[PDB]
């Protein structure tokens, strides 16, 4: 079951340990805070994000 | 009709004087004459009080309108009491039940300490004078107890003007060892006057501090000099110059003359002068009232002295104060609602604080309710995975908005925070990430409150694609990631 | 760290009700040392409470 | 400097010269914020006292 890395490496550290997150990443992906089209938030978001 | 009535005015009360006469005049009627005869005097030597009593008991009055002073205080609520004769007046008021006393001052201890748990305060010092009585400083103690404050009040009447700014460093020097932000300064006019430029001469009015002017009048003394510090400065104020009947007042009171009524022109008004004014009316309201009922109590018999053996009253004073109680009329305070005491209920004080515009107005504190905070927002879509979003054990048991506890529950109450809302998390159950769908083009799950504007923020573990970059906008990626295989 | 509690307007038919209500609340700190300012018949009332 | 608050500990102010007792100087004697200048009448020497 291919899956996010972060969300496969959590399942590994919990304890039924019966999972395994086996070679790396094969992609790259962000996990950004989904704003709207011309935000009225996102910009002060995008800085204090940052 | 000429109604005969008394006055006792302090050396140097000037505004108040020019305010009772306005109210001479505007609340003059036809029917009926209301007559000063006024005395000047020195308010705090009750032998300088009790001769100017008993001069116009020897004329004869049915009420006597007039200042008093905490060492002038009992001379007055005991010949009252005792010759009967009403007294009206704009002063603190006196702890007890008193008769034959009006007290146009409001009561303000329930509103200062209502405003204490609004800023949330836990240790503050107090800066208080006695000129006022202790009753503001009785009552602050009897509270520091039960809820838990760390009160350091200090007197700080006993100054002398030759000594004032060595002492107020060595006032503030010690409030910077035992590292205090907070104060309430418990003051009149002048005493607010001098501290506030000791405050700021020492330079203890920048942002990290805070003021609590307790008394009526907020806007009366300079404030102009500490607008622009940093430190916040909270007050009180029963004058608000918004409502129409102030507003009727002040374009009247700002076109007077100065040598025909001194301090007349200004364009803001003190308390203890605007209850002055106040007090005419109910003054005026009384008389009115008493011809209504048909009651003539014109005692022509002479009066006699008041060093009477024994000290007889006269029962048609007990007439006058039954009219006094019973009056409820609007004035520059507001409603003017008495008890059987002799206090003021049924009013209002606004709560006003300082901003660098000026006094604004935060709400206004009443006996019925406490601090009526008149003033005059993103709603989080997102999905519980862990451990970004989890349900709590304390899911019944713990209630509110820490319900739900994770990774990004702290990201999202950072993120909200430091921009400045406050986050509204409502997870749609529908269990699908959503995406642009095949052959219909519904955004599913979180996209779906995000993009048809059902919500405004979405602070969740979601991936930034083409398709999802064209129809909203996105922030910066949280991490970086990758897809991984689960075996 | 002083706590500072006025005694003098406790009136005759409240007393047993009041004079447990402070002590309970200094209980309720775990307060150890009293001054007691008053005059002899407030302290003989406060002592025989 | 001082309605605005500009003068308690951490700032630091040059007055560039020749009288620095000249102007007031009480007013910002207790502020916090260290204060340097620059004199060439010194009250200490005879001549100046006389």
């Amino acid at each position: 079951y291919l899956l996010e890395s972060t969300m496969n490496e959590y399942i590994e550290q919990r304890k039924p340990c019966d999972t395994m997150k086996v070679g790396g990443n094969l992609d790259s992906k962000g996990y950004g805070i989904a704003t709207p089209k011309g935000s009225s938030l996102g910009t002060p978001v995008n800085l204090a994000v940052l | 009709n000429s109604i005969q009535i008394g006055g006792l005015f302090p050396r140097g009360a000037d505004q108040e004087y020019s305010a009772f006469r306005v109210g001479m005049v505007q609340f003059s009627t036809s029917e009926f004459r209301l007559t000063p005869h006024i005395d000047n005097l020195e308010v705090a030597n009750s032998f300088a009080v009790t001769n100017a009593f008993c001069s116009q008991f020897s004329r004869g009055v049915y009420a006597i309108f007039g200042f008093y002073d905490k060492k002038s205080v009992n001379t007055i609520t005991s010949f009252c009491g005792t010759l009967h004769v009403s007294f009206i007046t704009p002063s603190f008021p006196t702890d007890g039940t008193h008769p034959f006393v009006i007290q146009m001052r409001p009561d303000l201890k329930g509103a200062l300490l209502s405003l204490i748990e609004y800023y949330q305060w836990d240790k503050f010092a107090y800066l208080y004078d006695s000129d006022r009585g202790l009753s503001t400083l009785q009552a602050v103690l009897d509270s520091a107890a039960e809820k838990k404050w760390q009160v350091t009040a200090i007197n700080v009447g006993n100054i002398n003007n030759d000594k004032k700014d060595e002492t107020y460093r060595s006032l503030f020097q010690d409030l910077e060892l035992k590292k205090e932000r907070r104060v309430i300064l418990d003051c009149e006019r002048d005493k607010v006057n001098d501290i506030v430029d000791q405050v700021i001469t020492i330079g203890k009015h920048v942002k990290g501090y805070h003021y609590i002017i307790a008394n009526l009048g907020f806007t009366d003394g300079d404030l102009l000099k500490i607008q622009f510090g940093g430190a916040e400065v909270s007050g009180f104020q029963i004058v608000d110059y918004d409502d129409s009947l102030v507003s009727k007042f002040i374009e009247r009171w700002s076109t007077l003359e100065e040598k025909e009524y001194p301090g007349a022109h200004t364009a803001t008004i003190k308390y203890t002068s605007a209850l002055t004014y106040d007090a005419v009316q109910v003054m005026t309201e009384a008389f009115r009232n008493l011809r209504k009922q048909r009651i003539e109590i014109s005692r022509r018999g002479n009066a006699g002295d008041c060093l009477a053996n024994p000290a007889v009253p006269w029962g048609q004073g007990v007439e006058i104060e039954r009219a006094l109680k019973q009056v409820q009329v609007e004035g520059l305070s507001g409603n003017i609602k008495f008890d059987q005491n002799g206090k003021r209920i049924n009013y209002t004080i606004n709560i006003m604080e300082l901003k660098t515009n000026g006094p604004r107005k935060i709400g206004y504190w009443s006996e019925v309710d406490k601090m009526v905070l008149t003033e005059d927002t993103v709603v989080v879509t997102t999905i519980l995975e862990s451990p970004y979003v989890m349900m709590k054990k304390n899911h019944e048991m713990l209630e509110g908005n820490e319900r739900y506890e994770g990774y990004c529950v702290d990201l999202a109450a950072e993120i909200a925070k430091h921009c400045g809302f406050k986050y509204k998390l409502t997870i749609v159950g529908d269990g699908k990430y959503g995406a642009r769908d095949a052959d219909t083009k519904i955004w599913n799950g979180m996209v779906g409150e995000l993009v048809y504007g059902k919500a405004d923020i979405a602070i969740a573990p979601l991936t930034i694609t083409l398709v999802r970059e064209e129809v909203i906008d996105f922030s910066k990626p949280f991490m970086s990631l990758g897809i991984s295989i689960m075996i």
